RNA sequence: GUGGGAGAGGGUGGUGGAAUUCCCGGAGUAGCGGUGAAAUGCGCAGAUACCGGGAGGAACGCCGAUGGCGAAGGCAGCCACCUGGUCCACCCGUGACGCUGAGGCGCGAAAGCGUGGGGAGCAAACCGGAUUAGAUACCCGGGUAGUCCACGCCCUAAACG
RNA sequence: CCGAGGGUAGGGCCCGUGACUGGGGCGAAGUCGUAACAAGGUAGCUGUACCGGAAGGUGCGGCUGGACACC
RNA sequence: CGCGGGGUGGAGCAGCCCGGUAGCUCGUCGGGCUCAUAACCCGAAGGUCGUCGGUUCAAAUCCGGCCCCCGCAACCA
RNA sequence: GCGGGGGGAACCUGGGGAACUGAAACAUCUCAGUACCCAGAGGAGAGGAAAGAGAAAUCGACUCCCUGAGUAGCGGCGAGC
RNA sequence: CGUGGUUCGUGGAGCCAUGGGGGAAUCUGGGCGGACCACCGCCUAAGGCUAAGUACUCCGGGUGACCGAUAGCGCACCAGU
RNA sequence: GGCGAGCUAGCCCUGGCCAGGGUGAAGCUGGGGUGAGACCCAGUGGAGGCCCGAACCGGUGGGGGAUGCAAACCCCUCGGA
RNA sequence: UGCGAAUGCCGGCAUGAGUAACGAUAAAGAGGGUGAGAAUCCCUCUCGCCGUAAGCCCAAGGGUUCCUACGCAAUGGUCGUCAGCGUAGGGUUAGGCGGGACCUAAGGUGAAGCCGAAAGGCGUAGCCGAAGGGCAGCCGGUUAAUAUUCCGGCCCUUCCCGCAGGUGCGAUGGGGGGACGCUCUAGGCUAGGGGGACCGGAGCCAUGGACGAGCCCGGCCAGAAGCGCAGGGUGGGAGGUAGGCAAAUCCGCCUCCCAACAAGCUCUGCGUGGUGGGGAAGCCCGUACGGGUGACAACCCCCCGAAGCCAGGGAGCCAAGAAAAGCCUCUAAGCACAACCUGCGGGAACCCGUACCGCAAACCGACACAGGUGGGCGGGUGCAAGAGCACUCAGGCGCGCGGGAGAACCCUCGCCAAGGAACUCUGCAAGUUGGCCCCGUAACUUCGGGAGAAGGGGUGCUCCCUGGGGUGAUGAGCCCCGGGGAGCCGCAGUGAACAGGCUCUGGCGACUGUUUACCAAAAACACAGCUCUCUGCGAACUCGUAAGAGGAGGUAUAGGGAGCGACGCUUGCCCGGUGCCGGAAGGUCAAGGGGAGGGGUGCAAGCCCCGAACCGAAGCCCCGGUGAACGGCGGCCGUAACUAUAACGGUCCUAAGGUAGCGAAAUUCCUUGUCGGGUAAGUUCCGACCUGCACGAAAAGCGUAACGACCGGAGCGCUGUCUCGGCGAGGGACCCGGUGAAAUUGAACUGGCCGUGAAGAUGCGGCCUACCCGUGGCAGGACGAAAAGACCCCGUGGAGCUUUACUGC
RNA sequence: CACCUCGAUGUCGGCUCGUCGCAUCCUGGGGCUGAAGAAGGUCCCAAGGGUUGGGCUGUUCGCCCAUUAAAGCGGCACGCG
């Protein structure tokens, strides 16, 4: 049956993208955290 | 008046469509005069602030002229009578002699050949527009300014009209379609006559769908909800209102008067009961 | 046919005043209403009675008759438009072209009915006061439908001379 | 082939009959009230409409087969 | 079994609750009015207060039991 | 023309600011001006030279440590602070 | 007047702060010493800056009656994988 | 305090899809009817949250599955279309 | 700092067990090859399975999986020599396809502005944003692998510079256009398909017959200008001009003049077109693959015919159907040497994508998972049609464990004597029926319906005659729709597959719709419709601290809230309480005004503190209204000339005491009420009565045609539901080879009875029975597994919900 | 009553399959009889076997139809998911 992951490469980048995160203080602090934790990738892949 | 239908289907039995014989145009409208428009009943923040709206037919917004007083004295020919789907009423296309084209809401009794003017000058005749101070007492009237130069807010709905009961100082006394009795400034324009397509009120939607076409989504009663949802909901096996009947938001929906008390507007209102 | 005539004859659009009710303002005080007599009701939160203003609906006083019109039901302030029947004088025209009329069709007071309006006064139902053994009545205070308009139905009658 | 008729299926009309139900006729002296006949004590009748144990009452319009004093 | 109210002239209700006193309407009786009956007027009669114990000076009235009456409740199962 | 912008583990000041919990229930009260969120600051930050203390004719800017002291008080005079 | 801060929870409630209303004076002026008044004292509001002593540990170093690969950081190993 | 409407619900903007058959509304034309009508019939016409039924959307009943092919499936049947 | 327990934590290893399974029942068999090794790789043949797909193409998404060489440890549910796996090399080519140096849509962002403790919220213009608008490439060949990309052929677009000819040029400004719905649909085309006795072609005569006007294969594709057919769009001239926020000659508007037509002008489609290019069976080798000839290939007639094209076509309807740029046109500055227009010519023409999978073993589902996933094309025959159904093209596949046996049992399926619902909560299930044509068709009805009512007849093949249609000629041929006659065979002609069982009668809901993703599809929601109510417009109301917004670019025939729920006939009485609505008086009423009087302290002038009367809102009280507002609509006793019963009376209470209708009900306890119907027999059902525990009128009352995967009752038809089972098929189950789990598990050397024991003993007592160990089976027991019982209580545990609980906001 | 079981002892009825008790429904054997015969009554022995089909209701039960030699009552976690 239909399931919850329906990949659409645009949606990934406009939702979880780097410019998303920067646009908003919630999201800048996600980057702050991801970075300070030493995350290799601050933000999701999409091609 | 009001086409009916044989019952070749359930709901074709009660359906009732307008007599469009008045309409001289069909698929127009004057392309120079109309933008578009959209909504959802949702508001700038994304939220439903009016319940049960959506879907229904695409529309182009006929731009229509509620200021007659900026053409004072130029005459106009009624060019067509056509179908506005943003209003109960009908809109007449009129060519001015400027060559300027404009929409007006179309009075009852307005044939399309005729001449129409607006201003203190102004014969008193169906279609003309004047300061209320120059319209003879007892005239029925529609498309009335509430305040001078601000546009017509009063009696624009298909079939509506209003009436001059007398004059006081700078103000004349009107009986609105509501029956309210009201003073409006002398300087407010109004056009003479009644709105027409008065047969409007007798259409019979006939099926759920005819409501959907108009953007009217199903309306679910408090009674049919749970108590999270609404002052009446629960018990079930039906239930009487169990309390003074209420809105979703808790206020009382029988008898309770919501007009604000100190509105400086009350100096100009005498009625409505 | 011509020339005339009387008329609330019918349909339409207008419109006038008297009155009732309601509201506003004045002035003004203790009752007003109602009946057989009373009570309910209304009234110092200022009624009734008086004056001024406005709103609105409905019916048309004197004329008015023991009268006129219409086939009947029916028709009554005034103005206009449109329109029917009818009478008299002339003796002009056609030349029996007539009378009736099962069925058909149409009209049909009041009440009632549908859909919109309108709603002053009145008033089924209903409520109250009184009366009475009782009083689901007659009288009194209220009062909705209705009474009015448009459209469409109903098709009855002591529709009687 | 037609064909008495048998069979299956669905109509129409007519008689009979049926818990129960509706009124109606009729049957000396049961119960309630008084509508009508005299202005019958609210003149009556009436089409219709609502109401009411019952007769009836009320509304609207109509019929007369109803009307020597008082303002 | 349970909880609340009740049991008063012939009928329907007051009075109990706050101790001492039994009242209202209808009925029934006697008399009028009427030819007569009702309507109506004037008059009277009528109850031990379910019952059994107690309290008190005194109990329809306060308490207990019994006998009935009306009502409410009996749920998770 | 000079400057600002953004980042920094924790630490600092400011603007805002909880609930569980405790009170053996719970509202005042507590947790707590904590957690958190926001702005700014720096290598520190804040504070700082008396319209101060507060009983002495005394002390002499501010910060931090010990002490005063679980004292003075505060407190559904409760838990507690 | 309405609140916050203080130990102060409306208390006899001052002090400091201030959202609202009213609204002065310049030494013979003003604040304060716990309502208020008198006396006696203290102090000079409504401009600003100010090292050091203090906080902290991303970082570097020294030292452990600190661990020794189920411990010690989550990660002794190309782990915030 | 933040992260989520790539599932799902609603709306918004812009596209797309709906074999085939059936039944036969108004209207229009003609004819009849009438004083003129209403109206009647025929042809035409092609309306409809109209009918049968694929695609598509469903999920009615029953069987199966039940450490499944599957954390909702399969088969027969069935609703809309 | 000592472990045995915490359904503890981490790891390791056991049991179950060589057990269940090995993932669609579309199906395999042999021969040859390869190799250490082969059911499983390669090739051949035969068989079988998809074919509106299980074929082909595109978009997502995925991200080297593509091609080839070498490999088989692992991955692959077995095997593997094989692979989507390991290693390694190679492979994606564009001015025209897609997207960007274009346009705008929702939305987003956002100079200006506005608002907000901070962070931030909003917002005009603008900007961003696409599967929409605009926009120039068609056919073939080529590689192991890419191709509208490379190559061949034939076309085209922009920009730059030049030349010529033309012209008031000139834009971000004005105007036109772009530019639009849904049904139905004309005429002409093409895609595609069928047939030909005609054209071209290797070859074949088998097994009885056939040397044939035989049989089998094929008989096209792309193509500028010009042209032809079919269509789209489309007036011309002047005069006036005040409108289109300047300007206009443009557009608008008025007047006059000629066109009425595509006449012309113009655009597109098709066709034809120089030219370019393909081109079968078969046979031969020779292939993962395809390669020669056949060939110098032929290359044409007929017919069927789109849903596609001409395209802004036409008609009708109402619910009334984007924008902006390209494009044209108008003028402003400004420049008129410039600029623009047209044609020609040369030059210039960037970035990204391009492999491969793509209904799936490569995407979403932890899996090579029976699930899910948008657009396109999807051939042939026959059955009325069709994308349906059976077979079949091209093309693709036999589903990555196999071999045997032929028990129980299970699943899926076939058939059955007599009976025919006796089954059972219920005909659940299965069966019947079944398409098309024709006859025929009731109650009732809102006059449409009900209807496919019901019930029947027809249904193949042959020969004969015969009517109209399309296309062609008015002809034949080819197709289409018929009509009549006479015969043939079988058990049977919708001969297989796809395709209603029907009738009667109740309850509920008007109807189509909607719903609990994943135990409820319904009598629930919604629904047209009716009523109340609010709301005069900066509306009421909703979201937001606000700004702002929705409402609505709406205006009382509108908009919000509430209830009721098509339609019919109707919806009674009570306003005491509560709510709402109205009331300028009165009462009480907080801050504030007031300051009679009192107080503290000063020598005092004073400073400070109380503070009565009185004035002082809303609210409350009070007065009234109000029912499609919350709601509520009685008790006891008596009475008729049998009896019963009580039209009638008495009395007590209420704000008023339930009208009509309906009633043992989706409501009736007693209850299986009583009576009637149906049945041989009826706690259900249907019709009645009325003693309504405990109906009743918009939480509507009573009805109602039509409708329903709703729930009840009855009949006919028909049946393996049943009497009552039998047989048969296949996939399991069994046996063999390969692979090999699971929950559970204190340890076990794990019998029966009668007792006993914490009360239900394999484990204790007595007695009985009993050689050791397994296989296939059944489920009585291990108080069997699973899930720290959901019911029940407990806890001063939690959460959702309500209110005239408290206290706040 | 509250003793095992609330870290689970699935609850009515049906069906299937039984097995046991006897306080015997039938058949066998008997005593008494107010037993003429036949046919009953009541009691004693006896558990070997037997003990129907159907309408209604979820029903157990029960009512009813048609038969019967008879249409037995109980236990087995109201035997047996
Ligand atoms: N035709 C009958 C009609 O209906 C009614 O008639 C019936 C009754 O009204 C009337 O009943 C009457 C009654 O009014 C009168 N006041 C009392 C009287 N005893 C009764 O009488 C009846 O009862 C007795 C039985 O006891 C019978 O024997 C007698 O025949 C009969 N009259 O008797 C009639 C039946 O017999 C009306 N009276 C009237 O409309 C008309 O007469
Ligand atoms: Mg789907
Ligand atoms: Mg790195
Ligand atoms: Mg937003
Ligand atoms: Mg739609
Ligand atoms: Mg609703
Ligand atoms: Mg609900
Ligand atoms: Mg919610
Ligand atoms: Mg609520
Ligand atoms: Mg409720
Ligand atoms: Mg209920
Ligand atoms: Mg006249
Ligand atoms: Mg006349
Ligand atoms: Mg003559
Ligand atoms: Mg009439
Ligand atoms: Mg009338
Ligand atoms: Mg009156
Ligand atoms: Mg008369
Ligand atoms: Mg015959
Ligand atoms: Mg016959
Ligand atoms: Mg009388
Ligand atoms: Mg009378
Ligand atoms: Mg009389
Ligand atoms: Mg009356
Ligand atoms: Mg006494
Ligand atoms: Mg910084
Ligand atoms: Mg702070
Ligand atoms: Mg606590
Ligand atoms: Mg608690
Ligand atoms: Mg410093
Ligand atoms: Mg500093
Ligand atoms: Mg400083
Ligand atoms: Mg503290
Ligand atoms: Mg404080
Ligand atoms: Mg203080
Ligand atoms: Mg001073
Ligand atoms: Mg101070
Ligand atoms: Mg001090
Ligand atoms: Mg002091
Ligand atoms: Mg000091
Ligand atoms: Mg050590
Ligand atoms: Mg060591
Ligand atoms: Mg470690
Ligand atoms: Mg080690
Ligand atoms: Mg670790
Ligand atoms: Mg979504
Ligand atoms: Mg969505
Ligand atoms: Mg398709
Ligand atoms: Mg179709
Ligand atoms: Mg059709
Ligand atoms: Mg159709
Ligand atoms: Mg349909
Ligand atoms: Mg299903
Ligand atoms: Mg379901
Ligand atoms: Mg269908
Ligand atoms: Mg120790
Ligand atoms: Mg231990
Ligand atoms: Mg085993
Ligand atoms: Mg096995
Ligand atoms: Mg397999
Ligand atoms: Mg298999
Ligand atoms: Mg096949
Ligand atoms: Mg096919
Ligand atoms: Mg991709
Ligand atoms: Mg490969
Ligand atoms: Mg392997
Ligand atoms: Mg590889
Ligand atoms: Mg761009
Ligand atoms: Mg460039
Ligand atoms: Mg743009
Ligand atoms: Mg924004
Ligand atoms: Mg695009
Ligand atoms: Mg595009
Ligand atoms: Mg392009
Ligand atoms: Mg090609
Ligand atoms: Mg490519
Ligand atoms: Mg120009
Ligand atoms: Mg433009
Ligand atoms: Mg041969
Ligand atoms: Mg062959
Ligand atoms: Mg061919
Ligand atoms: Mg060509
Ligand atoms: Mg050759
Ligand atoms: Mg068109
Ligand atoms: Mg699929
Ligand atoms: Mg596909
Ligand atoms: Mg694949
Ligand atoms: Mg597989
Ligand atoms: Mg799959
Ligand atoms: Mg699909
Ligand atoms: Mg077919
Ligand atoms: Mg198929
Ligand atoms: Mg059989
Ligand atoms: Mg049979
Ligand atoms: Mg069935
Ligand atoms: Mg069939
Ligand atoms: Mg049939
Ligand atoms: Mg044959
Ligand atoms: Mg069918
Ligand atoms: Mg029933
Ligand atoms: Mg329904
Ligand atoms: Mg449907
Ligand atoms: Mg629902
Ligand atoms: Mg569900
Ligand atoms: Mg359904
Ligand atoms: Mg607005
Ligand atoms: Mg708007
Ligand atoms: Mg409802
Ligand atoms: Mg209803
Ligand atoms: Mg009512
Ligand atoms: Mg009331
Ligand atoms: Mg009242
Ligand atoms: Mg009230
Ligand atoms: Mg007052
Ligand atoms: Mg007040
Ligand atoms: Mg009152
Ligand atoms: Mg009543
Ligand atoms: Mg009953
Ligand atoms: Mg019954
Ligand atoms: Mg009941
Ligand atoms: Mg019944
Ligand atoms: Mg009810
Ligand atoms: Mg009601
Ligand atoms: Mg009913
Ligand atoms: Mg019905
Ligand atoms: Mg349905
Ligand atoms: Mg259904
Ligand atoms: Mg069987
Ligand atoms: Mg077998
Ligand atoms: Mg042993
Ligand atoms: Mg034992
Ligand atoms: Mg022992
Ligand atoms: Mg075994
Ligand atoms: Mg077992
Ligand atoms: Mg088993
Ligand atoms: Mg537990
Ligand atoms: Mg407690
Ligand atoms: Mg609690
Ligand atoms: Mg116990
Ligand atoms: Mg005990
Ligand atoms: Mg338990
Ligand atoms: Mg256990
Ligand atoms: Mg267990
Ligand atoms: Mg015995
Ligand atoms: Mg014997
Ligand atoms: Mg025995
Ligand atoms: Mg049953
Ligand atoms: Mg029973
Ligand atoms: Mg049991
Ligand atoms: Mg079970």
């Amino acid at each position: 049956m239909k399931r919850t992951w329906q990949p659409n490469r645009r949606k990934r980048a406009k939702t979880h993208g780097f410019r998303a995160r920067m646009r908003t203080p919630g999201g800048r602090k996600v980057l702050k955290r991801r970075r300070q934790k030493g995350r290799w990738r601050l933000t999701p892949a999409v091609r | 008046a009001v086409k009916k239908f044989k019952p070749y289907t359930p709901s074709r039995r009660f359906m009732t469509v307008a007599d469009f014989s008045e309409i001289t145009k069909t698929e127009p409208e004057k392309s120079l005069v109309k933008p578009l428009k959209k909504t959802g009943g949702r508001n700038n923040q994304g939220r439903i602030t009016v319940r049960f709206r959506g879907g229904g037919h695409k529309r182009l917004y006929r731009i229509i002229d509620f200021k007659r007083w900026d053409k004072v004295g130029i005459p106009a020919k009624v060019a067509a009578i056509e179908y506005d789907p943003n209003r109960s009423a009908r809109i007449a296309l009129l060519h001015y002699v400027d060559g300027e084209k404009r929409y007006i809401i179309a009075p009852d009794g307005l044939q399309v050949g005729q001449q129409v003017v607006a201003g203190p000058d102004a014969p008193i005749q169906v279609g003309n527009a004047l300061p209320l101070r120059f319209i003879p007492v007892g005239t029925v009237v529609h498309a009335v300014e509430l305040e001078p130069k601000k546009g017509a807010k009063l009696a624009r709905a298909a079939g509506t009209s209003a009436q001059i009961q007398g004059r006081e100082g700078d103000y004349v006394i009107l009986r609105l379609p509501s029956g309210e009795l009201r003073k409006v400034h002398g300087e407010c324009y109004a056009t003479v006559g009644a709105v027409g397509n008065a047969d409007h009120k007798n259409i019979v939607l006939g099926k759920a769908g005819r409501s959907r076409w108009l953007g009217r989504r199903p309306h679910v009663r408090g009674a049919a909800m749970n108590p999270v949802d609404h002052p009446h909901g629960g018990g079930e096996g039906r239930a009487p209102r169990g309390r003074p009947p209420a809105s979703p938001w808790g206020w009382q929906t029988k008898g309770l008067k919501t007009r604000k008390r100190r509105k400086p507007s009350s100096r100009f209102i005498i009625a409505r009961r």
